[PDB]
């Protein structure tokens, strides 16, 4: 089993290079691509995100794509540029522009044909195939045309793999667009029907961790994606590691997906600690189940007090014992059984790795199915609905063989999401 | 070496 | 004969099925749905998938088809761009499967130069109908299950659905795909003089080509017969519980699922 | 016999690079059939 | 010990087929 | 052009080990021996 | 602070190597590098 | 001869397999390799090969190659057959269709062909041994197909199948009760004698008996090898009443349908608290029948007890054993059905069970295991029933299992054999 | 060679690619005749044999 | 406006299993296993009409 | 006395002879220079008035690669210059070529060798004909070779051992033509076709040799295994001793039935060996798995006509008996209805020799099987299959036309072949 990442425009791009720089780290491998580890249990299963050259060098299945040269400069030229493979690098020189009809339409197609070669080539260069793992955003143009485009064609290629996508996706508050409603009404649809899982990732809720959970005085963009990476590793560490009670992508998603629209899930990461507050706090199974359900830690800014959890994952990862990674769960369900939805008993999944990640002897991811994810979709509508209702910036879309009905389109998918989410929230037996 | 050159610079603006 | 290779046959036999069901169609309609409804809105859904293959966009019908025209890159003297447009028809994965049906082309083939891919506008057919998007949605999922249900059902004799940019007919396992020659000559006038390719037409499976009087017009088949059989055919595939159920108002009696 | 087939294809992938990475095809070094520029 | 004969002599040979599915021509 | 070098395991193993590359037959190198053990 | 002790044994690993003595003194100290799962292991094995 | 093949299937199954197989490698002196330091009572579950070398009769099958590698990896690994130890491709998912129809079915023919080859190595089997967990994917799915189809294969062979239902609010996956119930057919049809082995009661009998804060799945399939080690003792040594796996079978199922057995064991204490204890036979006995002191969370209180056989091992003598039954049967707090009187079996081994070191159960003279049909045993089934019905009032989650490759008439007919089965539970436990 | 005359009394041999790269060909099962002696010789057993 | 609990229940109810993988058709169950393909007959003809043609050219 | 001329046609034929006399050299004590430092033998070599061993081969072929690399190979002072046969170029994957223009020039000097080699021979068991007739030569020339030598020859046993085209990978694209011209052939003139078809040899390695790099001398190492297995009857003392001709008369039940599979077992790696109690009844059923064979036949798609055994090593009619009745007892495996013997057994006090260097682990005891069922219907369909999509609008015709053959031939090989599948479909019926 193996996951193939795909990587899109700027935010996308970076994102995996963060990615690639911890599960680097997590695996032994340097940035130049020898293998430092101290135990071979890293390179065991090193298959599942690294193919092996000749020469003992290790090489990210990793696809960097882009409509501008800029980001994969930068991505190559930082510490770890060197690790991808420069036939792995794909850009265009016309940028999208913050456009999807661009994105998708006009410079998404022509470019289309060489990500689709080189994503083809490093599945057949996989002996089993778990799936794909496309970051991205959203809000931008080439992160959610092109992202959009390569998952709908992903999907139908291979209908049984497994289709992680990592989407960030804009906020009113910290919106540096104006069309990113637009944007992300054009992608997410699209995301609910060509993804089996689409876990929501949201700036104001990364900086929110960086302000308080982290006390972080300078956190950056690529602090932001190291949050991001933190969870994109704790996902996959059971198939990478061995462990008391492993799991894979396929488990999370059957576990955690009841209807088929409804796969966009929650967003955190523990334990979350800043410098000064690490020999403060006593980090234990205990401390990380209720930090995982705290709404503030949650890097998704939609705060579950709203909404109930369909489903909840909790992958562990460190020398631990079961009873206690377990009834954790159990006491949280018993004490928020209002937080948690009555006609699917036991909400919450957990999974085991005896593999922590580097830097501590026990963490644990949350991904969680809850309906208050319906809140970003509700005000992404809004703001779609105020800007197509004097059709403002459209012609920026409709020049480019977009038209008017596909964006009615998007905005009837929105609301069927939302609806989706909201009736299964407030359904009873 | 202009990528170590630019990374040696990132990390100055950095600190 | 009525013996095969002349008993075509149309889509109002599908429609009469999800008519006279408990599906989805019927849950959205609240029982008012109707087979003269569900062939409007399968005529629609035919017109809008041929303009939108007229308008150089591949159009797919969701876990039923997905029609693409693929265009060939060819540079004119002056490096201006010219376009051969080849249409091409494969049957969505989730169909395949659903149905253990084979496509002639495989995918990457298919999706090399398709062009960008675009959901059929159930607003639209919705709005050319007279009903609601959702009371569309339901239809055409209603429609494209019986479709995929016929052959599993009893499979030798063709099944002919009609789309606006050709006839698809279904044998057992096995698919042909009859571009329409109203379509091409479409494609053909509305290129803009790029150049189409004429795709390959197999042999008709039913005598007189797809456009051939079908059952219904024939006089093999009438609404009645089709009630009848479909309650008959709905008993030959429930099964009984094996131990009584309790149920409502304490009758324990099995009842067929 | 494994362990040594292996080293030795690793060995012998190692000359296939490094001669790769040498070779004039390649780097572009050294004319009507292979003018490239002025010195 | 379900050992049938044919009147000539010979064994034929037993048989576990429950009847004929008909797999048809399609009609509802 | 400015790609990088080759891998430190590679130097190593480079270090450890125009002419040609391989130049032995499929039967003259099928093994025929038994070792020591 | 201290660097963490280099730790890579799972649960099923300390289960066979002390399910036969009493004390992990007694059993054999943890080696880093796993014993090869065959002669000439590859994906054929798995199915 | 006089054998028994074990088989494991997915997670559960596989570390349920290496504590069982570490357990008889410290019962008959086998080092991790596969050699030596009247012998050969190793043979019921090792076949001996000329070089000395003794292989065990194990089949371990996981649709995840990490379980089986780990296997492979650890300090048995010359211990295990290279084949016979089935490694899949990718796992099931915690899905009971994806393990019993798109990828199962196509290793579920290597799996008797390794069964098979263990067979015709066998001479005198007496069945087979199936442990797996239901809650799960692949030991749902697959499992009941390796079980159905051995049930063709092999006829009328015995097959226990010691199983991990899912337990009543320790939970692991939100399909379990999905997974439990649609394996439930395979294991009510083709399965002669099934035992629970649910992790809630071994967790709390850890926790009040064991003295330990933290133990985990290792010391859970401790305690669960130690159980099967002292069902199968009768047939591995010598005893007072050598017992055979159909022979407590026949007495232990009283109908084709009723026959999911709860499990016990005693005494199961720590080393801190095992001498401060008059361990006896009627102690032992009367800590068996102990709520708490049992392997399913059950309370055999709320149903009547219809068989109990006993599995004594050590210095037990029989005399004591018939005082603790007569006690047991003065004492009508648990009563048995009205149709049998007797309600009890007995087997008496000589060979007291050996502790695993490094491990939590102390050592002990004598040692009793009971495995029970009760009507009481409707507790989980119908608490598993009732998660089925609210999961399946609204179709939750099955598309997954639709889209893998099952119908919902399935589902349906799930529920309804299993509401069948609940009924007969209580038309048993019903008075004459 | 159809398959509802060559599977009178015995499963149909399903095929599984798993086990090979290339195409299945079958795997035999422990399925055992019913007891047909020939009639009146002597019960005549060479070794231990898996009594049906 | 849809009930899309409901919807699910009829949608989930209705659709059946895929993914399901079945035996490709015996080579010894083809239609033409036994006997002569019905092609051989054509590929005769043209070869007869071939050697009648240089037999023409022969005789002319 | 007992005496075997062996025969290599085409590549195939040659490397598979290399690997055979390899193990046959290996067998006997015989260095490659020629001499044994300090008579079973004689069946496959013949002493010389110098004190040489000159194997009785011929190692006929149609072009120099090959015979070149055999004559400057270690075998050297080995082989015969004389028995080496080469020719100047190949047939070319064509059938025409091989067996109508280049063939013909070959052929009489083959014949004049195989006469040189007989006349030396003096009780002479028959031919053993190694080719494939995927190739040209191996199909042209084979066919010719065969059918001059039962012109002249007589009623000598012909075991051909062939290498016929896999199911679905292909080497060749014109070897389903060249197949099923040779089946002409290999159908009235052999007295018994062997199929060797690679795919079975490559999952067996695969599965059992646990390789994951399998390649010809793999496959040739173990059809050298497989012919060392058959005929070491006739060369070294056992319990029961059988000839070619013994066994072929058990195997050939109508004279259009004459194409069998092989099996051998145990073929295990080293690591799996000892992990292992190799029995006579484990090696049997070993054996009478369908996966254990070399063709990508499967017996469960068809009936049993005749098995015959090789035993070889400790074994004892004692166990080959249980393990005999152990297979008749299981149900999957059917024999047809007008053989209830169908059982044939010969047993041998030599165990199976290990080549150096090679992969397969020694063992006390082994036994190969040569078996005739119903099932060679399933390997023909697909091949004529192959064939009739091939030759339904005549491409890859002209080369065989224009090379000297009249195009009806290939009519007269499709009914050929119509008529041994109808027979094939038809002998395994129910009386
Ligand atoms: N007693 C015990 N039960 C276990 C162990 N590991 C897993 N389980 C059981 O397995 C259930 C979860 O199912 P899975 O994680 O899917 O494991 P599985 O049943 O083998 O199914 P697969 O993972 O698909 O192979 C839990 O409820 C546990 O009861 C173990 O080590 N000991
Ligand atoms: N088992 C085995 N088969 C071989 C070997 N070499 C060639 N073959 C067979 O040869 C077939 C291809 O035919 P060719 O390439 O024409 O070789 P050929 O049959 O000897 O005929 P020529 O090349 O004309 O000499 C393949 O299908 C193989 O089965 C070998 O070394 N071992
Ligand atoms: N977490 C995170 N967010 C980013 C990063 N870079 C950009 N973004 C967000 O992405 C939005 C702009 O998206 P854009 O870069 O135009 O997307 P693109 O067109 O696909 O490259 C901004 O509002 C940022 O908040 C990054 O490195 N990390
Ligand atoms: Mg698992
Ligand atoms: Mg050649
Ligand atoms: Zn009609």
């Amino acid at each position: 089993r193996e996951i193939v990442s795909c990587q899109a425009g700027q935010c996308g791009n970076q994102i995996g290079s963060k990615f690639w720089e911890v599960i680097s780290d997590e695996h032994g491998v340097d940035p130049t691509g020898t293998y430092q580890g101290d135990s071979d249990l890293q390179l065991e299963r090193i298959n599942v995100y690294f193919d092996e050259s000749s020469g003992g060098r290790y090489v990210p299945r990793a696809v960097l794509m882009d409509l501008e040269p800029g980001t994969m400069d930068s991505v190559r030229a930082g510490p770890y540029g060197q690790l991808f493979r420069p036939d792995n690098f794909i850009f265009g020189q016309s940028g999208a522009g913050n456009n999807w009809a661009k994105g998708h339409y006009t410079e998404g197609a022509e470019l289309i044909d060489s990500v689709l070669d080189v994503c083809r080539k490093e599945a057949e260069s996989c002996d089993c195939l778990q799936g794909f793992q496309l970051s991205h955003s959203l809000g931008g143009g080439t992160g959610s045309g092109m992202g959009t485009l390569l998952i709908s064609k992903l999907r139908e290629e291979y209908p049984d793999r497994i289709m992680m996508t990592f989407s960030v996706i804009p906020s009113p508050r910290v919106s540096d667009t104006v069309v990113e409603p637009y944007n992300t009404t054009l992608s997410v649809h699209q995301l609910v029907e060509n993804s089996d899982e689409s876990m929501c990732i949201d700036n104001e809720a990364l900086y929110d961790i960086c302000f308080r959970t982290l006390k972080l005085t300078t956190p950056t963009f690529g602090d932001l994606n190291h949050l991001v990476a933190a969870v994109m590793s704790g996902v996959t560490c059971c198939l990478r590691f061995p462990g008391q009670l492993n799991s894979d992508l396929r488990k999370l998603a059957v576990n955690l997906v009841p209807f088929p629209r409804l796969h966009f899930f929650m967003m955190g990461f523990a334990p979350l600690t800043s410098r000064g507050s690490q020999q403060y706090r006593g980090l234990s199974v205990a401390e990380l189940t209720q930090q995982m359900f705290d709404a503030k830690n949650m890097m998704q800014a939609a705060d579950p007090r709203h909404g109930r959890y369909l489903t909840a994952s909790a992958l562990f990862r460190g020398r631990m014992s079961t009873k206690e990674v377990d009834e954790q769960m159990l006491n949280v369900q018993n004490k928020n059984s209002s937080y948690f939805i009555e006609w699917i008993p036991n909400n919450i999944k957990s999974s085991i790795c005896d593999i922590p990640p580097k830097g501590l002897k026990m963490s644990v991811t949350f991904i969680g199915n809850n309906t208050c994810i319906q809140e970003m979709f509700r005000r992404v509508g809004e703001q779609f609905t105020g800007m197509f209702r004097r059709k403002a910036f459209l012609h920026w879309y409709t020049g480019e063989g977009m038209d008017e009905m596909e964006f009615t389109e998007a905005e009837s998918n929105m609301n069927d999401l939302v609806s989706e989410y909201q009736q299964y929230q407030d359904a009873t037996v | 070496n202009t990528k170590t050159k630019k990374q040696l610079f990132m990390l100055q603006r950095a600190e | 004969s009525c013996s095969g290779r002349v008993c075509r046959g149309c889509y109002g036999e599908i429609a009469e099925v999800v008519s006279h069901m408990n599906g989805v169609y019927m849950l959205q309609t609240k029982g008012q749905g109707t087979a003269h409804q569900l062939n409007a809105i399968w005529r629609v859904l035919g017109e809008q998938l041929e303009e939108m293959l007229i308008k150089k966009r591949s159009g797919i019908v969701l876990d039923f088809l997905h029609a693409s025209i693929k265009v060939q890159r060819i540079k004119r003297f002056d490096n201006s761009i010219a376009l051969k447009l080849k249409p091409q028809f494969v049957l969505v994965p989730d169909f395949t499967s659903k149905f253990h049906l084979k496509n002639v082309l495989e995918m990457q083939d298919a999706h090399y130069h398709a062009t960008v891919p675009n959901t059929v506008s159930y607003i639209t057919i919705a709005s050319i109908v007279g009903t609601d998007r959702f009371v569309v949605e339901a239809a055409v999922k209603d429609s494209v299950r019986e479709i995929g249900k016929y052959l599993q059902r009893n499979a030798a004799s063709t099944l002919t659905i009609d789309i606006g940019v050709g006839f698809v007919e279904f044998k057992d396992r096995t698919y042909r795909m009859k571009w329409s020659p109203e379509f091409l000559a479409r494609m053909k006038a509305s290129v803009g003089t790029d150049g189409v390719v004429t795709p390959y037409d197999p042999p008709s499976r039913t005598i007189g080509g797809p456009t051939a009087p079908c059952r219904f017009q024939k006089g093999c088949t009438s609404e009645n017969l089709l009630q009848t059989q479909v309650r008959d055919t709905m008993l030959a595939e429930s099964r009984l519980t094996a131990a009584e159920l309790n149920d409502g108002m304490g009758g324990s009696s099995y009842r067929r699922t | 016999e494994a362990v040594r087939a292996k080293e030795v294809d690793t060995l012998l992938s190692l000359q296939e690079m490094a001669y790769q990475m040498d070779s004039d095809f390649l780097n572009e070094r050294e004319k009507a059939e292979r003018y490239k520029g002025m010195s | 010990v379900k050992k049938d004969y044919s009147p000539i002599g010979t064994l034929k040979a037993n048989s576990s087929i429950v009847g004929r599915r008909h797999a048809r021509k399609p009609r509802f | 052009s400015n790609t990088g070098g080759f891998n430190a395991s590679q130097l190593q193993k480079l270090r450890e080990g125009p002419r040609f590359l391989t130049l032995q037959t499929t039967n003259q190198a099928i093994p025929r021996t038994f070792d020591d053990g | 602070l201290l660097r963490l002790a280099p730790a890579y044994e799972s649960t099923c690993h300390y289960q066979l190597r002390t399910g036969r003595f009493y004390t992990e003194d007694a059993a054999p100290p943890h080696e880093m590098t796993l014993p090869d799962k065959g002669v000439t292991w590859g994906k054929s094995r798995y199915y | 001869m006089r054998e028994a093949i074990c088989i494991h299937i997915g997670q559960a199954g596989c570390q349920v397999g290496n504590a069982c197989w570490e357990l008889f490698c410290l019962e008959h002196g086998i080092q991790p390799d596969g050699s030596m330091p009247e012998d050969d009572a190793f043979n019921t579950f090792f076949s001996e090969t000329g070089a000395g070398k003794h292989v065990p009769r194990c089949l371990f099958l996981d649709l995840e190659p990490t379980v089986v590698d780990e296997v492979r990896t650890g300090t048995y690994r010359q211990l295990f057959n290279p084949e016979q130890l089935v490694s899949g491709k990718e796992d099931a998912a915690n899905n009971y269709a994806r393990g019993h129809y798109t990828i199962g079915k196509e290793i579920v023919d290597l799996a008797l062909d390794r069964i098979r080859k263990l067979a015709d190595n066998c001479t005198g089997l007496q069945g087979f041994m199936v442990f797996h967990a239901v809650g799960g994917g692949t030991g749902s799915g697959l499992g009941a197909l390796l079980l159905e189809r051995l049930s063709v294969d092999y006829g009328k062979k015995s097959k226990l199948g010691y199983t991990v239902y899912p337990s009543p609010q320790v939970s692991t996956a939100v399909v379990e009760p999905y997974n439990c119930v649609l394996s439930t057919h395979s294991l009510l049809e083709h399965t002669d004698v099934a035992t629970m082995l649910d992790n809630e009661a071994i967790y709390d009998l850890t926790r009040r008996s064991l003295d330990i804060e933290r133990p985990s799945y290792t010391n859970v399939n401790r305690l669960i090898g130690q159980v099967v080690s002292s069902l199968t003792a009768s047939l591995r040594f010598d005893g007072a009443l050598n017992v055979d796996l159909t022979e407590f079978q026949t007495n232990l199922v009283p109908y084709p349908r009723i026959h999911f057995v709860l499990t016990s064991y005693a005494p199961v204490v720590s080393a801190e608290k095992a001498y401060h204890e008059q361990l006896s036979v009627a102690d032992i006995t009367n800590s068996v029948f102990e709520p708490a002191g049992m392997l399913t969370k059950c309370d055999p209180r709320h149903g009547k007890y219809m068989s109990c056989c006993l599995m004594y091992r050590g210095d037990v003598v029989p005399k004591d054993v018939n005082a603790a039954i007569a006690t047991i049967k003065t004492k009508r707090t648990i009563q048995f059905v009205d149709w049998c009187p007797t309600g009890f079996k007995c087997g008496i081994n000589y060979q007291p069970p050996t502790v695993v070191p490094g491990g939590d159960l102390a050592k002990v003279q004598r040692a009793v295991c009971m495995i029970a049909n009760s009507t009481a045993i409707a507790e989980v089934f119908a608490r598993i029933d009732h998660k089925f019905d609210l999961m399946y009032s609204k179709r939750a989650f099955v598309h997954w299992y639709v889209g893998e490759g099952m119908e919902e008439g399935e589902f349906s007919e799930a529920r309804e054999d299993l509401a069948a089965l609940e009924k007969d539970y209580e038309e048993v436990g019903a008075e004459s | 060679f159809a398959p509802e005359e060559l599977y009178k009394n015995c499963p149909p041999p399903v095929l599984c690619q798993p086990g090979y790269d290339f195409t299945p060909i079958s795997y035999n099962t422990f399925l055992l005749n019913p007891q047909d002696p020939p009639h009146g010789v002597r019960s005549v057993q060479s070794n231990f044999m898996h009594s049906k | 406006t849809k009930n899309f609990v409901a919807s699910n229940i009829v949608e989930i109810s209705n659709m059946v299993p895929k993914r399901r993988k079945m035996q490709a058709p015996l080579p010894t169950s083809r239609k033409s296993f036994g006997e002569t393909p019905a092609y051989i007959p054509r590929v005769k003809r043209e070869i007869s009409e071939e050697k009648a043609f240089l037999e023409s050219l022969q005789e002319a």
